[PDB]
DNA sequence: CGGCAGTCGCCGTCTACCTCTCCAAGAGCAGCATGCGC
DNA sequence: GCGCATGCTGCTCTTCAAAGCCACGGCGACTGCCG
RNA sequence: UCGGCAGGAGAGGUA
């Protein structure tokens, strides 16, 4: 919910997420960037890191 | 179409009484800051005169209730909370919109994450730095390509 | 569409004031088309992104 | 329709403007010719039920394959079309050629 | 010509001009002097069509009275607007921070019909602002100009659309009034006309014709020709007025009781009324015109009657029919046809008057309403004009118009070109027009009726293309709102001198000739064809025989500032359109000269822009210095004219007079007296002169670059000053008063030396960025209470002091509640050209100076004359702008100075040639006009005419070129190249201005980012479009620290800073605080967001541990 | 020698493809302009007006 | 804070009780702020009781001063001694009748 | 009852930078202050 | 000359009226409405 | 050691 509450219609969105009791993993690179993380990709992969 | 909506208040462990409210909660202060407008008042919050409503309502309903009003004034009253309410929530989606001075809208709290303007696409997609500049740039022949 | 009526001088000798006011019909029109060929163009890059 | 509003009516799957159907299953063809409306039905040369495509338009026009006969054949009634020819002249659609 | 002293500019013109170009500034003050009501107006008016001289505000205050109440006992009305004396001339408003104003007062009277005695008395009325002689109001001590508003004209309107469901042509109608309730009639799919009354769902046309009062038989009977009217008829079902009646009841007003009484008010009080309903005089008119009917009396009313409604329906069916004529019972004849939105004919002009009539009526209507509610609520006998009238909503109205209003603009005087063309804008925005977003394609095109009063070339490049334009020259507005332009009469093949102005809806009904045609000494045609225009805007080539007008001159379709450009028609559209635009950011320069070679309009938009200054009366000059002209008349009146001596404009730029009389020369009405800014002996001049040479010059000048030379800064050739104000406040405080002092606690003594006994610099010291300006402390309460607030430069300034103002409270001085004492400050400074700074040409060409040379490494000319700019030639053939080299050879052969030799006659390249341009000086001024200039047979033949230098020697050669040598190496360059001169300017795009940086500084509050622009040392945004290309190359921790360490993570930003600082190692980034807003925000909404744990165990995220 | 060797990054808007961002090593001029190489103008678009 | 402990984010419908359990305090009075004191008012939107002490280490009163009292509740203001950074983290509620 | 087609309302419409001005109003209600009369 | 009575302008406080007003494409629910 | 600040709307421009 949180990589597509910041692409369009977040207000239905965030009522369906609600309604669902949805869970987010924060494995993307929307999130990682919004959250303040490495993103998974070029130098912030495990096997560079 | 139905299922979609009954199915997802019995696999999970919550209740459908979550759409009906009994307490409204109140956001920090120096969220809705309150500045002077150059050593003059201070000119409107946006956000601490939905408030001010909301708590001017109850304030009233509260009183005629403990009171032994009539039926019609009390089922009036009732009614005025409910949309000062909802225009606190999400104001201009049923009816008009509340206005302030100069016929301009009053910005709810959910104009604060919707939009090219919100929080989302605003604040936290993107942001400004620190150690950065501008100039107008012209030609250099004299350089290397780094 | 077409005018059946040519400009029969080039920019080296210089239209007339009917033939260069003839001539801005389908120049405005380029720059305006341009100007709403960037708005369009630039949400498919953020769709597809 | 060329340009940018193709492009994103080819990303964003839409049906398109003039939708040209395609050819269910191969078999000939039953070209008639109407007032302003053709009316194909083709021929099953599986063995069942024609696949009715009628009603299509006069405007938007016939097309050309690479037809058995070895040429640009304008379907004539009698016409051996195989399963995915596009009959008519006209961007297809997406879903059904899914 | 045509004005008493004036410089000699010779002119390559053929053709002679039967007008004069009218006044530049008309339009702005025709519509205030008939607002007014002054006699001028009066005068003008009853010169011809003397019907009904009423003014702007009469006829405001004759719509309004008379008052009445519901008994109908009392009665209020006005009469006799008249004004008083300005308060204050217009410098004492501009310093002070006033209004240029004059008081309103009228009469009323007060009517009691129950007794039926009279009391009438003069009530004042608020203080009503005024436009001074040069278009501009005033308003709070700043200059403004209103815009004039292109809008649609109230009337009726048809179309036609073709379905794409079936497949047939549906038409409609929509009558459209000043103020009022929406008709839309329309035909249908099937055959059912039916009627939106007020875009209230839909509804059988034969409803409202039974609800009218026409029965069966009546309708039947005369709309019988067609079909779809006998359809409808047929299948309506409410035969009867009160049933009819109902039925629209039932629809306008739903869910209330229906009674006919109700319905019967309901269809008077909508369209057939008074109090809200109105067709204004122009809807009136245009009605009266479309559906051809009583256009043989006056023009009064202003409702819509039933023979308008009955007509309009005809006309749809005939037009459903299609056929093309029409006649109503007893009327006239008219075509059946559909129009167009964006005709100029159906396009009126909303000028300054009628936007302030607006308001003026809407404060009015406000005043009414409230005196007509406070009418019932007091007593009688003791009612009085002045206690039932309320002035506060018409000077609220008023203020709110001047302030807060996105027509009435701050005005740009960055040049005398950009404030004449500011006032002579048409606008197709504001409260009633368009929006940037909702306005298409098609409303930004050049209409085939714009000629001749629209602009097709100036207009902005950017998201307002197309929804601004420009007034032409020979244009001027109807008492309606349409522009009109005049043409010349032409009878039996010869052409008259008899001029005419004609609207766009009146010259399509005639073939006009064009300007650019061959005319005899009697005035017969040359060519056997010309080229005109007919009806819808068609070009053909008819036979000369035809023609029934003629246009005026070539120039009849440019504005002011695209008539400025020498060699028009070479240049492509875009690049003159760039050249237009160009033209009105130039700064004015210490020195002025005029152009080598200009187009003649110089002179005449510098005396209408109004920036020098002019006598008003013949007389000898007996005394001149640098701030005042005394004239002595003949009659015995001595009239002195002072100046305005390095005066700050709106933009920053210097407004300088200076005088260029003697002490004894004779001064003739009309002649220029004085020079302006950006003036040189009367003509407007931009720019300089400088010797140019095409070529490529080791990349230096690649892509848009130009080279410059060191004799353009040694010389100040390109030099402008800027001038800067600075202002502070001084107020009580509750734990005190803020005095300005020079005794400040809290700094030293060595920086408090340039400050005088009263706390402000003295005028003449050399201020630099940080110093201090005045000193000012604040008491903290009751010693050591003193904070120190003093004003200081900011950074990145510097400059000169040249004047302080000082305003107090007690020596009896105006000045806002709660302050004590102001101040302002000038600093002045002179800037030279640099890299980076912008330079601009009249054809389109622009670039930033690359290089600075010396005298010595730039290529010269065979006796040793270095080159002053360089400009490359890969840009010329691919952007279409020729004009540009033209102008350089016109430009060499007038500098230079030629003579044609006639031994043997006038050679044949040179017989239509004046014979005053036989031959001319060196250093000649020469003039193109636009569309009527030099030929290039003429600059081919004067470019092997020119004159020698002190040596007997020929430098440029048949084709305009010269063999140069090489500065940096001594060898001649192996081709020659093209040398002449051109007329380049400075434009106000200036790298001092642009440069910026930051490493720390001020944060925001709620979200502690970085603060945003250059005044406030902000930083940079990092947008999202520059996070996906930090995520497609790959860099992780590059994209980490710019987003956590660098904006949002406060505890990180200072570790950070210190690790910089000792050298150790940056640490590890932290959370940013946005996040844990939007989580905040996202909890104010009701919503239980938490962030769990690998085994659940919600974090608390609030630190504090 | 405090900027000798440390690389700054050089950004143009809009930013369509990855080549809008690049690396340099700056050097000290005089002026208030920044010098760019003639053959980065193709990869950032830029012209010189 | 580390942000390598984060492993879920969860959202849902909150009822009266975790309305009831994040507030600090319920709000009575519609007031603002003094225009003339220039300082909270009480129970108001802008208390300090609710949502925290507007200076570092201070409160409503003057009992106690400087960072030396912290933990103790002022027993006739009602407001923590404590920094004044808590006035971004600490929200109230309304009682709808 | 049952198709149904029009209708209406709600989503979306390129990035970075510079300069300027304007921000509720009215009505009641104070605690004094100045005129008139004996 | 003194005592009584009546109006200065800053300050404070609280919010519906009511006329004023007039893109475009896509999609999906839905709702009277005809049959 | 006292002491100490940064919201909205409209208009015009540059690439
Ligand atoms: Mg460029
Ligand atoms: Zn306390």
């Amino acid at each position: 919910w949180l990589s597509a509450a910041s692409f369009q219609e977040t207000t239905r969105v965030l009522t369906d997420a609600a309604i669902n009791c949805r869970s987010d993993k924060l494995n993307g690179l929307k999130e990682n960037v919004i959250i303040g993380k490495l993103i998974p990709a070029g130098t912030g992969i495990n096997r560079y890191r | 179409k139905r299922l979609k909506v009954v199915a997802a208040f019995q696999q999970s462990g919550n209740s459908p009484m979550g759409m009906v409210l009994d307490a409204v909660p109140v956001i920090p202060p120096e969220l809705r800051p309150m500045v002077q407008l150059d050593g003059g008042r201070f000119a409107t919050s946006d956000l601490n005169d939905l408030y001010r409503r909301v708590i001017n309502r109850n304030n009233r309903l509260k009183r005629l209730i403990d009171l032994g009003a009539p039926e019609i004034i009390v089922n009036n009253e009732k009614r005025m909370l409910q949309e000062s309410v909802d225009a606190l929530f999400d104001n201009g989606r049923r009816g008009r919109p509340v206005t302030g001075p100069g016929n301009r809208p009053l910005k709810s709290l959910s104009d604060l994450l919707k939009g090219k303007q919100g929080r989302f696409r605003q604040n936290l997609l993107g942001k400004r730095v620190d150690y950065s500049g501008r100039s107008v740039i012209v030609v250099g022949p004299q350089l290397k390509l780094h | 569409e077409f005018i059946p009526r040519p400009v029969k001088s080039s920019f080296r000798e210089g239209l007339t004031v009917l033939e260069y006011f003839i001539n801005t019909h389908g120049a405005r029109k380029g720059l305006a088309d341009t100007a709403l060929r960037t708005a369009d163009s630039g949400y498919l890059t953020r769709r597809l992104v | 329709t060329g340009g940018l509003p193709r492009v994103q009516e080819l990303f964003e799957a839409r049906v398109p403007r003039g939708k040209a159907p395609i050819a269910d299953v191969t078999g000939r063809v039953r070209l008639e010719d109407g007032e302003r409306f053709y009316k194909i039905t083709i021929v099953p040369d599986d063995g069942g039920e024609e696949v009715v495509y009628d009603k299509i338009s006069k405007r938007q026009r016939l097309r050309v394959f690479k037809h058995e006969d070895g040429s640009e054949r304008v379907l004539s009634d009698g016409d051996h079309v195989e399963v995915g020819q596009q009959l008519m002249e006209g961007s297809a659609d997406p879903h059904e050629v899914l | 010509n045509s004005v008493p002293g004036a410089p000699n500019r010779v002119s390559f013109a053929k053709l002679r001009e039967p007008l004069e170009v009218p006044g530049l500034l008309d339009v702005q003050t025709d519509s205030f002097e008939w607002l007014i009501g002054s006699p001028r107006w009066r005068e003008s008016a009853a010169e011809r069509g003397d019907v009904n001289p009423v003014g702007g505000l009469e006829e405001v205050l004759y719509e309004l009275s008379p008052i009445e109440d519901f008994s109908g006992s009392m009665s209020l009305s006005f009469s006799d607007p008249r004004f008083d004396d300005v308060k204050a001339p217009v410098d004492e408003c501009k310093d002070k921070d006033m209004t240029y104003a004059a008081p309103l007062f009228v009469t009323a009277e007060f009517i009691n019909n129950n007794t039926g005695e009279i009391k009438s008395q003069t009530v004042f009325m608020g203080d009503f602002p005024m436009m001074t002689e040069k278009g501009t109001f005033i308003i709070n001590g700043t200059e403004r100009v209103v815009v004039s508003q292109l809008v649609r004209s109230p009337g009726v309107y048809f179309d036609e659309t073709i379905d794409k469901s079936t497949d047939k042509t549906l038409h409609s109608v929509k009558v459209i009034p000043s103020r009022g309730a929406w008709l839309e009639f329309d035909v249908d799919k099937r055959d059912t006309v039916g009627v939106r009354i007020d875009r209230k769902r839909r509804q059988p046309v034969t409803v409202l014709l039974k609800a009218l009062g026409w029965t069966s038989e009546q309708i039947v009977e005369r709309f019988g020709f067609s079909e779809i009217m006998r359809s409808t008829l047929e299948k309506d079902n409410t035969v009867g007025t009160d049933e009819a009646l109902l039925d629209i009841y039932r629809k306008l007003r739903p869910g209330e009781p229906p009674t006919k009484e109700s319905a019967q008010t309901l269809l008077e009080n909508l369209f057939f009324k008074e109090k809200r309903y109105d067709l204004a005089r122009v809807g009136r008119y245009k009605v009266n015109k479309k559906l051809g009917l009583h256009v043989g009396e006056p023009i009064t009313s202003s409702t819509l009657t039933e023979e308008d409604v009955v007509a309009t329906i005809e006309y749809l069916v005939r037009l459903h029919e299609g056929q093309t004529t029409m006649t109503v019972p007893g009327g006239v004849e008219v075509p059946v046809e559909t129009d167009d939105i964006d005709h100029f004919g159906n396009r009126r002009l909303r000028t300054v008057g009628e936007l302030i009539q607006n308001q003026i009526r809407v404060g009015m209507s406000r005043m009414e309403r409230v005196v007509r509610e406070r009418m019932t609520t007091q007593d009688v006998e003791a009612i009085t004009p002045q206690t039932l009238i309320n002035i506060r909503p018409v000077v609220a109205a008023i203020k709110e118009f001047f302030g807060t209003s996105q027509l009435s603009q701050f005005m740009d005087q960055n040049n005398p070109l950009s404030g004449l063309t500011h006032k002579r804008r048409l606008s197709a925005l504001g409260p009633g027009g368009l929006s940037r977003e909702r306005a298409g394609l098609e409303v930004r095109d050049v209409h085939p009726s714009h000629y001749g009063r629209m602009c097709p070339i100036e207009t902005p490049e950017g998201p307002n293309i197309g929804l601004i334009g420009s007034l032409s020259v020979y244009a001027r507005v109807n008492p309606f709102g349409f522009i009109e332009t005049p043409y010349r009469k032409v009878v039996d093949g010869v052409v008259s001198d008899e001029i005419v102005y004609l609207t766009a809806d009146e010259e399509d009904r005639h073939v006009v000739a064009q300007a650019n045609s061959p005319i005899d000494a009697d005035g017969r045609f040359v060519e056997p064809r010309v080229l005109v225009r007919r009806k819808a805007g068609e070009v053909e080539y008819v036979p000369s025989s035809e023609v029934d007008y003629m246009d005026v001159s070539p120039r009849q379709m440019v504005s002011v500032a695209t008539a400025m450009i020498p060699f028009l028609e070479h240049d492509d559209a875009n690049r003159a359109l760039m050249g237009a635009n160009m033209q009105r950011q130039a700064v004015p320069l210490v020195r002025s000269e005029a152009p080598l070679v200009g187009t003649g309009m110089e002179l005449r938009a510098a005396i209408d822009a109004g920036d020098v200054v002019v006598a008003e009366e013949s007389g000898v000059i007996e005394e001149v210095s640098a701030d005042y002209i005394t004239v002595m008349h003949d009659n015995g009146t001595r009239r002195t004219y002072r100046m305005r001596k390095f005066a700050r404009s709106n933009h920053g730029t210097c407004a300088n007079q200076c005088p260029i009389v003697d002490a004894g020369d004779r001064v003739e009405a009309g002649q220029v007296i004085a020079d302006g800014p950006c003036t040189d002996d009367g003509e407007m001049a931009l720019g300089k002169n400088l010797l140019v040479a095409i070529m490529p010059w080791e990349g230096h000048n690649y892509e848009d670059a130009i080279i410059l030379s060191n004799r353009l800064v040694e010389e100040d050739v390109l030099t402008s000053i800027h001038i800067e104000e600075h202002e502070i406040d001084a107020r009580d405080t509750k734990l005190g008063a803020e005095e300005i002092t020079r005794d400040i606690p809290n700094i030293s003594d060595e920086v408090l030396a340039d400050l005088d006994e009263r706390g402000i610099v003295r005028i003449g010291a050399e201020v630099r960025d940080g110093d201090i300006l005045v000193g000012k402390v604040t008491p903290k309460g009751e010693a050591r209470e003193v904070r120190d607030t003093s004003l200081k430069v900011p950074h990145g300034e510097s400059g000169k002091v040249i004047g302080i103002r000082v305003f107090s409270r007690e020596d009896e001085d105006e000045l806002p509640a709660g302050v004590n004492e102001l101040v302002r400050v000038y600093v002045a400074q002179k800037r030279k050209i640099s890299d980076g700074d912008k330079l601009a040409g009249r054809h389109g060409n622009k670039g930033v100076i690359g290089k600075i040379l010396p005298v010595e490494d730039m290529p010269f000319l065979a006796d040793g004359t270095p080159v002053d700019i360089i400009l490359n030639t890969h840009g010329v053939p691919r952007r279409m702008n020729i004009g540009q080299i033209l102008e350089t050879h016109l430009g060499w052969c007038a500098h230079s100075g030629w003579k044609v030799d006639a031994a043997k006659g006038v050679p044949d390249w040179a017989a239509r040639l004046p014979d005053e341009l036989l031959e001319a000086q060196p250093n000649a001024i020469v003039s193109t006009p636009v569309f009527d200039g030099a030929q290039e047979a003429e600059l081919q033949g004067l470019l092997s005419c020119t004159l020698p230098n002190r040596d007997g020697d020929v430098l440029v050669d048949a084709d305009g070129k010269a063999m140069l040598f090489d500065g940096r190496s001594g060898e001649p360059f192996p081709y020659p190249v093209t040398v002449g001169y051109m007329y380049i300017m400075k434009l106000h795009h200036l790298v001092d201005d642009k440069i910026h940086a930051r490493s720390t500084g001020p944060y925001s509050m709620i979200t502690q980012q970085p603060l945003g622009g250059k005044a406030q040392f902000g930083g940079q945004r990092f947008g999202e479009m520059e996070c996906w290309a930090m995520q497609a190359y790959g860099a992780a921790y590059t994209l980490q620290e710019l987003l956590t360490i660098k904006s949002d993570d406060t505890v990180g930003r200072v570790k950070v800073y210190e690790a910089i600082v000792k050298g150790e190692n940056i640490p590890e980034p932290g959370i940013p605080e946005s996040f844990k807003v939007l989580l905040k925000e996202l909890q104010s909404l009701c919503l239980n967001v938490e962030v769990l744990s690998s085994d659940g165990a919600a974090i608390e995220l609030r630190e504090g541990e | 020698e405090v900027i000798a060797e440390h690389p700054v990054l050089l950004n143009r808007a809009p930013t369509l493809h990855r080549l809008g961002i690049q690396a340099f090593e700056p050097m000290l001029v005089e002026g208030k302009a920044i010098q760019l190489h003639p053959l980065v103008c193709e990869a950032f678009n830029a012209d010189f007006d | 804070l580390d942000v390598n402990f984060f492993d879920e984010l969860r959202i849902g419908l909150a009822t009266a009780e975790d309305i009831r359990q994040w507030s600090y305090g319920e709000v009575k009075k519609p007031e603002t702020i003094n225009y003339r004191t220039l300082k909270p008012e009480k129970d108001g939107l802008f208390c300090e009781k609710i949502f925290g002490p507007t200076r570092d280490w201070e409160c409503y009163c003057g009992k106690y001063k400087r960072v030396r009292f912290k933990g103790i509740i002022c027993e006739r203001c009602g407001v923590e001694v404590t920094r004044a950074k808590v006035r971004r983290e600490r929200m109230g509620h309304i009682e709808l009748a």
